RNA sequence: GCGGCCCCCUGGACGAAGACUGACGCUCAGGUGCGAAAGCGUGGGGAGCAAACAGGAUUAGAUACCCUGGUAGUCCACGCCGUAAACGAUGUCGACUUGGAGGUUGUGCCCUUGAGGCGUGGCUUCCGGAGCUAACGCGUUAAGUCGACCGCCUGGGGAGUACGGCCGCAAGGUUAAAACUCAAAUGAAUUGACGGGGGCCCGCACAAGCGGUGGAGCAUGUGGUUUAAUUCGAUGCAACGCGA
RNA sequence: AAGGAGGUAUUCAUGUU
């Protein structure tokens, strides 16, 4: 409906899943897509190919805002983190900024205990 | 590598000199290791103190992303 | 093999047409060392196929091979978790071998009376993308695409 | 690692710069280290072991130049 | 044991040159104090994490490992507790005895010619010589060579347990046996064989193919059952169309 | 993830970037 032409794409790339959300410059979400919601479960949900498909579906979903210039904020140690960026560039957006926004504590809260597997 | 404080006779590094300190932080804003820069250990400690004092007074950023 | 270094056996071309592909096709179709029986089947099947299509025997045969040749298959990988189907591109030599094998298998599991007639009908179905041979080509392709996530 | 797209720079070239910038800031190594808590004793043990083996390999190498293998 | 930055109060160590006291020293049972974490008492505070616990899976079972939660606890103040693989598994003090490469912190000199050169102190890591070490090792920071003083050891199990005393709110701590039982327990190193340790390599071992076996009928061997007898042997691979 | 090269690794004007 409304026209923006400059958005921000946030890539939340976890070890298990990848969520791509395209927002306006002010933080208002226009649309979103997830690897786990694009038809992938478990061992396929945590793959770089699934992240590429999620970005494709989100771009197709945000089509009615006439976005032309996308900034990219990547967060997390995901198996994606790039497939998403290459797929946005392929889909047709003009990538103007690529920043990593991974939260690093300055020795804050204690992390969970190590898994004994 | 050669320390640039021993060769200049510098006694205290000083946190108010935001030209030398900018050479000794990275782009993200963290302090560069002495193993990379070739600074001596005595001046490394002084330099780390000066960078932390400058951060408190917001002469240097703590990180690249809070701004 | 392990100390690999195995070398390729050269195969003579067929007498009637001088094509290594046709010679290998006769070999794949041959059973129990009865090459004369197999050679008669291939020549009869090619003759009737060329009467139908109306092109050169070798050409019409090549136009069936083109529609059966696979472009990607799936091997299996025991490294990651031993459950991995990795799509891999097939080299051209193996493409011809797989196309011929599928054509012969489809022609055998048919309903016509004579093997020559079964083979001709399979080659026609391959040349118009409608037979069980071209069906297996498509089936392998879709399996590889479903495992494309594991291509890496 | 905040990479700005430069003029005429294709996407592959910019993406290589961004990937190297992150690998230079060591983000992924930091995250992997903070996934789970490790006791201070475990941390000290691991640090000391790496130093011992690193020193031993340097000394082993610096003596390997002494002799000929054939 | 101590890790952001700043301030306030405060302890020790080291170096330079000089002055001063004039053996004022070392060790130390008893005693006194400090002493991780868990725990205890009283009151706070509680984001994260997390015994117990609850649920979900895994499994023959799973009171576990894995997952989702989650209380005491972890934090503070004031008291207990007094213990750890509290380890360098190495008591403190002093003297003497070949070397090398470093780290860290002072200081002296020479041309600082420009991060240089040359010395002399403290602490510290790694190699190592003689000698010591059952051996591993150790080596001027000894586990060489000596001296002072204190702590401990006397086969393994029973047992750091019982009883008694002392200490503690408790948990317990500390001091500490015997009967009985065994002929060994043990430390280091050697040769193997192992490892759900590591590397390198090979074989129709796998993979790539072709044809089978397992289904049917029959031939044949074995097991079992049956019989008066169904003669005897081979019976994991490496017995079973085997002696035959 | 796989391979190659250099080292125990940098001095390598700044600037530009
Ligand atoms: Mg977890
Ligand atoms: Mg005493
Ligand atoms: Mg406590
Ligand atoms: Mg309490
Ligand atoms: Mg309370
Ligand atoms: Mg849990
Ligand atoms: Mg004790
Ligand atoms: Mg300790
Ligand atoms: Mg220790
Ligand atoms: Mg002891
Ligand atoms: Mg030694
Ligand atoms: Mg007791
Ligand atoms: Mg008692
Ligand atoms: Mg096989
Ligand atoms: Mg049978
Ligand atoms: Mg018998
Ligand atoms: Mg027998
Ligand atoms: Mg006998
Ligand atoms: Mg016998």
């Amino acid at each position: 409906r409304k026209q923006v032409s400059d958005g921000v794409a946030h890539i939340h790339a976890s070890f298990n899943n990848t969520i791509v959300t395209i927002t306006d410059r002010q933080g208002n979400a226009l649309g979103w897509a997830t690897a786990g919601g694009s038809g992938f479960r478990g061992s396929r949900k945590s793959t770089p190919f699934a992240a590429q498909v999620a970005a494709e579906r989100c771009a197709d979903a945000v089509k009615e805002y006439g976005i032309k210039n996308l900034e990219v904020m990547v967060k997390g140690p995901g198996p994606g983190r790039e497939s998403t960026i290459r797929a946005l560039n392929a889909a047709g957006f003009r990538i103007t900024n690529i920043t990593d926004v991974t939260p690093i504590p300055h020795n804050g809260c204690r992390p969970p205990k190590k898994r004994r597997v | 590598k050669f320390c640039r404080f021993t060769a200049e006779g510098v006694q205290e590094i000083d946190y108010k000199d935001i030209a030398t300190l900018k050479n000794y932080i990275t782009e993200s804003g963290k302090i560069v290791p002495s193993r990379i820069t070739g600074t001596r250990a005595k001046y490394q400690r002084q330099l780390a103190r000066a960078i932390k004092r400058a951060r408190y007074l917001s002469l240097l950023p703590y990180t690249d992303r809070h701004q | 093999p392990r100390r690999r270094v195995i070398g390729q056996r050269k195969i003579l071309p067929d007498p009637k047409f001088g094509s290594e592909l046709l010679a290998k096709f006769v070999n794949i179709l041959m059973v129990d060392g009865k090459k004369s029986t197999a050679e008669s089947i291939v020549y009869s099947a090619l003759e009737t196929l060329a009467q139908r299509s109306g092109k050169s025997e070798l050409e019409a045969f090549e136009v069936a091979l083109e529609n059966v040749r696979p472009t990607v298959e799936v091997k299996s990988r025991r490294v990651g978790g031993s459950t991995y189907q990795v799509p891999v591109e097939v080299r051209p030599v193996r493409r011809n071998a797989l196309a011929m094998r599928w054509i012969v298998e489809a022609a055998r599991k048919r309903g016509d009376k004579s093997m020559a007639l079964r083979l001709a009908n399979e080659l026609s179905d391959a040349a118009e993308n409608k037979g069980t041979a071209v069906k297996k080509r498509e089936d392998v392709h879709r399996m590889a695409e479903a495992n494309k996530a594991f291509a890496h | 690692p905040v990479i700005k797209v430069r003029e005429n720079e294709p996407f592959d070239v910019a993406l290589r710069r961004f990937k190297r910038s992150c690998e230079k800031a060591g983000v992924l190594a930091e995250v992997r280290r903070r996934e789970f808590y490790e006791k201070p004793t475990t941390e000290r043990k691991r640090a000391k072991a790496s130093a011992v083996k690193r020193h031993a390999k340097k000394l082993a190498r610096e003596n390997a130049r002494r002799t000929r293998l054939y």
